[PDB]
C-alpha cells in the first residue's frame, strides 16, 4: 500500500512561496496522477492542484493558476506543492491522494492523508 | 461453476476456538489447579467469529478436536509416565464443576473422553443441540447470554507426581453441516 | 484379526479432513428446522446484491454519511471526469469495502463480471445526460470527455429516468492493473428556476451470475 | 519445383516454391478458442526484414508475437486488446543456386528464451533488448548459438518442429504453430509465445566469386486470431 | 512393450525437495527460532528439478510426506517428552508468517497437519492449484517468479522445554497424475 | 471394534508406495486442462525424434559448432573410415549426448534398434558415392573398405539425393562392447568447376519402434 | 474412521507367514519365463531317480 | 572412463627425436587402436601417426612418415609420439585420443586429451 504523508504546511506573510510535501509510504507511487486538496474552516476540500502519473501534467484551480505549483518526486516519492504567493483564502487545511485525476475529491485516489493547516498571516 | 464457495464449504474449516491449560503438581496450587473449565463459545477468537457472523440464524453439526502437548516446568531432571486427561463434554444446563474432586465430576450423563497423550488428538461430535430451531448469533432485546452449547473441562487423570507436568488443550471447531438464515453487513472492525 | 497395514498419515490431524467421529450423545432429540425466510447455500448470492460504493473517501468525507453522496456541484466543463474508478474490487478502497469486495477478501481469485447502477438523486424538475464509461485493462483512465466516449460508454438522461445500469464484462484476480469505470457529464444539469444547485447521485455494483471465486484465505486480528 | 502458385490473403501476394513439404506443429492446425476477431485484415502476409547469410553469421531469431508488433492490423488488435491469442503460418525462403552449399535451421521454440543460468532471476535482460521487433537478433559464438542461446547444446534444438532448409534441395521453410500456453488468451504485449531462430548447420561456402553472402525472407501469417476487451483507441 | 518408460512413471517417484530446522528451546534464540518457513518450489533440489526441465508444460496432483527425526543439542543428560509439529500447508498468495506467534498462525482456512513424532511420517496432497491450465516451467517474458505452489510451515506445538530438540523436516513430493506439453533439450551441466 | 492385526510394513514409508492420501484442500476450484499441443506419454517418443550426433569432438571442435560439421577433405584413398563411431548409445561420448542418448542415462537396460541419417552438405553440382556401414557386436572395427562392404553397407549416391537411411537391427544394454558405424569414401567427392573443395555432412540418430526400456536409475549433483 | 480393534499377533513377524507386502519397484519391466526342459514342482521327483549307493566304505 | 593425460611436449632444435607420452586413466586402453593430432596456430589438429588396437600397426601422415613414431605401452598405459628430426611445422599443439582409426579427427576416441605445445626452435 501507498499510505500519504503529508508535509510543507503553516503560517506565512500573505504573498510568500509555500512548497508543501507528501511521502508515498507504497511502490506504485509511480501509481496514477496526483493532487493537493485544501478545505476552508467547515467548508469543503476542493481540487486546487495536480500533477500526472508520470508527473507531467499540470491542473490547478480558477484561483491558484499562474502562482501555486506541483510537482511529484519520482525518485523521492513527495509531490510539491509550492504557493507562490500564498494569500486569506490559502489559511485551509491541505490534504493529499489525488492519483487519477483533479476537479472533485468526488473521486481521485481514495486513501487520503491526514492533514496540515496552512496559515496565510501578512499583518503585523 | 460454483462450489467451494458454497456455505458447506465456507465452514469446513477445523478453526481454533480456545486454548487451556492444566497441570499435574505435587504441590498445592488452586490457582490453575488440575481442572480446566471454558464455556464452550466461539466468542473468544476472531476468525470463525466474524465467519459466522455473517448471519443472523444457525444450526450446524459440533464436532471438536483436542490436540494435547505437554512438559516440565521445573528446571530439573525429574520424569513422568505417560499421562491420561478426561474431556468432559458438558451439555448446556447442567452443575459446572470446581475442584476436580465433586460428585459432577463422575456424571453417569455427560460424555467425556479419556486420551492417553503421544497419538492421535482427541475427537467428538455434538450435534444440533439448540434450545430452539436455529443457533441465534444475534439477539434483540431481553432475556449478552448467547445460545451456550455447554462448557469444556479437562484435567490430568493420573495422580500427583513430583514432576510437575504442564499441559495444554487446543480446542478447534468443524461446524459439519451448517445452514444460514438473513444475512448481515459484517463487522467493520476488530472486537 | 483381518491383516491390516498402517501408511503414512495415520495419527495425524488434518485441519480440513473429512472424517466421520464418535457422537457425545446417542439419541438426542435434534430440534427439527422451520422455514425461516433466509436460507441461502453460497457466499456469491450475497455479492449479486445491490451495494452503495462510498465513493468519496476525503479527509472529512471519508468515515461519515458525505461517503456515499457524490456531487453535481457548480464548477466548468472540466473533462477530467465527474467520478473516477479504478476496477480493483479488493486492491481499491472504495471497491473493498463493498458487499461484492468484503467478500473478495475471503479468496484469492475472483472471476467474471460486475454492474454498476446509478440512482440519480436530484429534483424530477432537474435534468441532463451523464456519461458512464469503462475501459477495460491496458487502457488508461481516459483524461477527457472524447477519450472515454469513443468506446464503450452510456449516455444517461436524468430528465428520462433515475436508473442507469451498465454492465462490466471479463476480470480476474490475484491479491497488478485492471479496468477504470467513469462518470462524465455529457451535457451538464439544466436546473428549473430556483432550485439547489448542487444535488447527488447513488452508486450500487453487484456482482453477475458468472461471478465466482477460488482458493480460500482470510484475515483477522 | 515449377508449378508454384501465389495465394492472395486479400492483400498480400505470395508465389510460394510450390509446396514441397510443410511442417504442422505436433500435427496440430489453429482453431477457434472455444472476442474481437479481425480474421482477413489481420489473418494476411506481413514481410519482415530480409536478413542477410554470410559465411561468419551465427544465425538469427525471432519472438511471436513481437516481430509483428509494428505489422499493420495485426499490430493495431494486438495493442488495442488486452487480452489476445493467435496462430502462425512460418514461411522463409533462401534462394541460391546450384554453387553455393549450405544447411539451414528454423526451430520453433515455445517460449525461446534466451541466457542467464541465474535462474533465480530470468527476463533480466531490458524488456526493449528481449523485444528486438521485425529487424530481430542474432546469437553470438549473449544468445550463444551452439548452446541454443539458452545453456542447451544445440545438437538436440530438434526437439521443437522444425525443417532444413538444404540449400540442394528446398529453397524454402514453411512452418505451421498453433497456439501454446497454458492460458486460453493473452497478453500479446507482455508475453511471447513462439521463438523462431535461424542457424546455419552446414556453413556457407559459395564457388569461386558470385554472390559473396544470400538472403534469407520471412513472411508469416497469422492463423486464426482473436481478441478480448477493446481498450482506448490511442491514435 | 513399453510401460514403466511412461510418464506416470518417469514421476511416479518419492524425491527430497527440501530439509527444513526447527528447535524448541527454552532459551531466547530468534534466528532459528521455532518456526521454519519455505517456499514450495522444486527449484531447491537437482534430481526433480532436471526431471521435469524435460518439458515446457504441466499438471500434477501435489503431494508432500514429511519424516520428522530429532535430538538433543546440549551435552546433558536433559528430558524431553514426545513432541508435536503442526504442518502448515500454505496455498499461494495469502500472509507468509515470520513469529510463530501471529494470528495467521491460527488460519481458519489453510490446512495444517498436527503430528506427534516417532510414528508414521505425515502425508497429505494438493491437487493441480494452478492459476493457469498448467505449470509452466519456463516461462519467457516479463511479470525467476515461477509459479508458486505456497509456503511450508513447521513449528514445535509444544512449548519451551529446559532441553533443547531440534528437529529436521525432510520434505518429498510425488506429483501424481502428472501431464506435460512441448519438450525442450535437458539442461546439459547443473546450475 | 473389527477384529484387525497389525503386519510388518505399518508405520514404513515407501518412497515408491501406491497409497490414497487425504486432501489438504476439499472442494478446490481445480482449472480443468486445455489441448496444448505437445502432449506426451512416454520418454521413447522423444527417443524416435532425429539428432545430431556431434561427432568430431577434437581440442577445438568439442564443444562448439564445429562438432557437428563432419568435413569431407582434401586427402588419399586412405581407407581408415571417413567416420568412425561405436554402438555404445551411452557408453559413447558422440551417443551418450544425443536426444536418445539422454534418455539412456535414465535406465539401465535399453533394447531393440536404431536409424542413422545422413544429410549431405554439399552443392546441388557436387556429387560421389560413400559407404555407410554397420558391422554387428563381436566383429571389429572394419579397417579397410572392402572389410566393410564385405558385410552390410549402403552406397549411397550425393548426387542423387542429400538424405541417407540406415536401420540398426538387435542390441543390448548394462550401464562391455557392441558394434560399429562407418563412413566410407566408396568413390570420392566430384566438385564440378570451381567449387569450395571440402564441404561437410550432417547425421541423425532416432530409435526405432521396437526400442524401448527397463529398471529406472539417475545422476545429478 | 471405522471402528476397528486390534488382537494380539500385531506387530509380530512371523518367519513362515503369508502376507501381502508394498512393492519397491511398481510396473516393472519383469522379463517373461521361457520353456527351459528342467521344470520341477516337487522334490520327490528327484528322489523317484535312480542312484548308485555307496554300500563300500572301508 | 579412460581419461587421458598428455606429456612430452615443447622447444627442439629443428631435427631432434622428440618422444611423445598419454597416459589412459582408464581399464579399456587396450580399448581401441591410438592416435596424436597436431593443430597449427588457428589451423586444424590433423592426424599425424596411430598405433593398433594391440598396439600393432604404424599408420603416418604424409610429412612424418620416416621420422616419427607412435608405441602405446600395454603395461604403463601412454603412447609414444617420437618426433624423429622435428620441424617448423612440428612447431603446432599435440592431442591424443585416437582409438578405433587414424587420418581424420572428425572421429577416432572422441574422449580427447587436453594440449601440450611443441616448439620446434633450431636458431641461435
Amino acid at each position: 500500500q501507498v499510505q500519504l504523508q503529508e508535509s510543507g504546511g503553516g503560517s506565512v506573510q500573505t504573498g510568500g512561496s509555500l512548497t508543501l510535501s507528501c511521502a508515498a509510504s507504497g511502490y506504485a507511487v509511480s501509481l496514477y496522477s496526483m493532487g493537493w486538496f485544501r478545505q476552508a474552516p467547515g467548508k469543503e476540500l476542493e481540487g486546487v492542484a495536480g500533477i500526472s502519473s508520470s508527473g507531467v501534467d499540470t491542473t490547478y484551480a480558477d484561483s491558484v493558476k499562474g502562482r501555486f505549483t506541483i510537482s511529484r518526486d519520482n525518485a523521492k516519492d513527495t509531490m510539491y506543492l509550492q504557493m507562490n504567493s500564498p494569500k486569506p483564502e490559502d489559511t485551509a487545511i491541505y490534504r493529499c491522494a489525488a492519483g487519477f485525476g483533479l476537479s472533485l475529491s468526488r473521486y481521485t485516489y481514495a486513501h487520503w492523508g491526514q492533514g496540515t493547516q496552512v496559515t496565510v498571516s501578512s499583518h503585523h | 461453476s460454483r462450489s467451494e464457495s458454497s456455505i458447506e464449504s465456507f465452514f469446513a474449516r477445523g478453526a481454533c476456538v480456545t486454548i487451556m491449560t492444566v497441570d499435574n503438581p505435587a504441590s498445592t496450587t488452586n490457582k490453575d489447579k488440575l481442572f480446566a473449565v471454558w464455556k464452550i463459545t466461539y466468542k473468544d477468537t476472531v476468525q470463525l467469529r466474524r465467519k459466522l457472523e455473517f448471519f443472523t440464524y444457525s444450526r450446524f453439526d459440533m464436532e471438536l478436536t483436542f490436540v494435547v502437548t505437554a512438559n516440565f516446568t521445573e528446571t530439573n531432571n525429574g520424569h513422568a509416565l505417560n499421562q491420561v486427561y478426561q474431556i468432559m463434554y458438558v451439555p448446556p444446563g447442567a452443575p459446572v464443576p470446581e475442584k476436580w474432586d465433586d460428585y459432577t465430576w463422575q456424571t453417569s450423563s455427560n460424555p467425556s473422553i479419556f486420551y492417553t497423550y503421544g497419538t492421535a488428538p482427541a475427537r467428538i461430535s455434538v450435534p444440533y443441540v439448540g434450545i430452539s430451531n436455529a443457533y441465534s448469533h444475534f439477539y434483540d432485546g431481553f432475556s449478552a447470554s448467547l445460545n451456550d452449547f455447554g462448557i469444556l473441562a479437562v484435567r490430568v487423570v493420573n495422580d500427583h507426581n513430583p514432576t510437575k507436568v504442564t499441559s495444554k488443550i487446543r480446542v478447534y471447531l468443524k461446524p459439519k453441516h451448517i445452514r444460514v438464515w438473513c444475512p448481515r453487513p459484517p463487522r467493520a472492525v476488530a472486537y | 484379526g483381518l491383516p491390516v497395514m498402517n501408511t503414512p498419515g495415520s495419527n495425524q490431524y488434518l485441519t480440513a479432513d473429512n472424517f466421520q467421529s464418535p457422537c457425545a450423545l446417542p439419541e438426542f432429540d435434534v430440534t427439527p428446522p422451520i422455514d425461516i425466510p433466509g436460507e441461502v447455500k453460497n457466499m456469491m448470492e450475497l455479492a449479486e446484491i445491490d451495494t452503495m460504493i462510498p465513493f468519496d473517501l476525503s479527509a472529512t468525507k471519508k468515515n461519515t454519511m458525505e461517503m456515499y453522496r457524490v456531487r453535481l456541484s457548480d464548477k466548468p466543463h472540466t473533462d477530467d471526469p465527474i467520478l473516477c474508478l479504478s476496477l480493483s474490487p479488493a486492491s481499491d478502497p472504495r471497491l473493498s469495502h463493498t458487499m461484492l469486495g468484503e467478500i473478495l477478501n475471503y479468496y484469492t481469485h475472483w472471476a467474471g463480471s460486475l454492474k454498476f447502477t446509478f440512482l440519480f438523486c436530484g429534483s424530477m424538475m432537474a435534468t441532463g445526460k451523464l456519461l458512464v464509461s469503462y475501459a477495460p485493462p491496458g487502457a488508461d483512465p481516459p483524461k477527457k470527455r472524447k477519450e472515454a466516449m469513443l468506446g464503450t460508454h452510456v449516455i444517461w438522461d436524468i430528465g428520462l429516468q433515475s436508473s442507469c445500469t451498465m454492465v462490466v464484462p471479463w476480470i480476474s484476480n490475484t491479491t497488478t492493473e485492471g479496468g477504470y469505470i467513469s462518470v462524465f457529464y455529457q451535457t451538464r444539469i439544466v436546473v428549473p428556476l430556483s432550485t439547489p444547485r448542487e444535488m447527488d447521485i447513488l452508486g450500487f455494483v453487484s456482482a453477475c451470475n458468472d461471478f465466482s471465486v477460488r482458493l480460500l484465505r482470510d484475515t483477522t486480528h | 519445383s515449377d508449378r508454384v502458385l501465389q495465394l492472395t490473403l486479400g492483400n498480400s501476394t505470395i508465389t510460394t516454391q510450390e509446396a514441397a513439404n510443410s511442417v504442422v506443429a505436433y500435427g496440430r492446425w489453429p482453431e477457434y478458442l472455444r472476442p474481437t476477431e479481425p480474421d482477413v485484415a489481420a489473418c494476411r502476409f506481413y514481410t519482415l526484414d530480409t536478413v542477410s547469410w554470410t559465411k561468419e553469421s551465427r544465425g538469427w531469431w525471432w519472438k511471436l508475437p513481437d516481430a509483428l508488433r509494428d505489422m499493420g492490423l495485426f499490430g493495431q488488435n494486438m495493442y488495442y486488446h488486452y487480452l489476445g491469442r493467435s496462430g502462425y503460418t512460418v514461411h522463409v525462403q533462401c534462394n541460391a543456386s546450384k554453387f553455393h552449399q549450405g544447411a539451414l535451421g528454423v526451430f520453433a521454440v515455445p517460449e525461446m528464451c534466451l541466457a542467464g543460468d541465474s535462474n533465480t532471476t530470468t527476463m533480466h535482460t531490458s524488456y526493449q533488448n528481449a523485444n528486438p521487433g521485425e529487424k530481430g537478433g542474432t546469437f553470438t559464438g549473449c544468445p550463444v548459438d551452439y548452446l541454443l542461446g539458452n545453456g542447451t547444446l544445440l545438437g538436440n534444438a530438434f526437439v521443437f518442429p522444425h525443417q532444413i532448409i538444404n540449400l540442394r534441395t528446398n529453397n524454402c521453410a514453411t512452418l505451421v504453430l498453433p497456439y501454446v500456453n497454458s492460458l486460453s488468451i493473452d497478453s500479446m504485449v507482455k508475453h511471447n509465445n513462439w521463438g523462431i531462430a535461424i542457424l546455419p548447420l552446414a556453413p556457407l561456402n559459395f564457388a569461386s566469386e558470385s554472390s559473396p553472402e544470400i538472403p534469407i525472407t520471412l513472411t508469416i501469417a497469422p492463423m486464426c486470431c482473436e481478441f478480448n476487451g477493446l481498450r482506448n483507441i490511442t491514435l
